[PDB]
């Protein structure tokens, strides 16, 4: 996604004391958390040039 | 752009000391082991490639 690898870390180590170690899903997870709100995705679009 | 792990389970979370170390490691190209397919066909011969 658009997410950095300077800023996902915050969140993670903020929200669910993670970093350092290794990145899991973590066990209680809140309502207004993170990791269960977050969705990235992607499509693919042509380049629409003069053709 | 993806994110792969370390799955050998004697340097998966390992404690490193201070120290200067290499860390060598070879990847996949074959299509039919890197990529899933629904229907399980060949992607060989039906040409999908990795870079």
């Amino acid at each position: 996604s658009n997410l950095t690898k300077d800023f996902f870390m915050v969140q993670m180590a903020a929200s669910y004391n993670q970093g350092y170690q290794g990145f899991n899903w973590p066990n209680c997870t809140k309502h207004y958390g993170f990791i269960n709100n977050f969705e990235p995705m992607s499509r693919q679009v042509p380049e629409y040039g003069a053709n | 752009h993806i994110q792969v792990p370390q799955k050998f389970f004697a340097i998966k979370n390992l404690l490193l000391l201070p120290g200067t170390y290499n860390y060598e490691w070879y990847f996949r190209k074959d299509p039919n082991m890197v990529l899933q397919s629904t229907l399980g066909n060949d992607l060989r011969a039906d040409g999908a490639s990795i870079t």
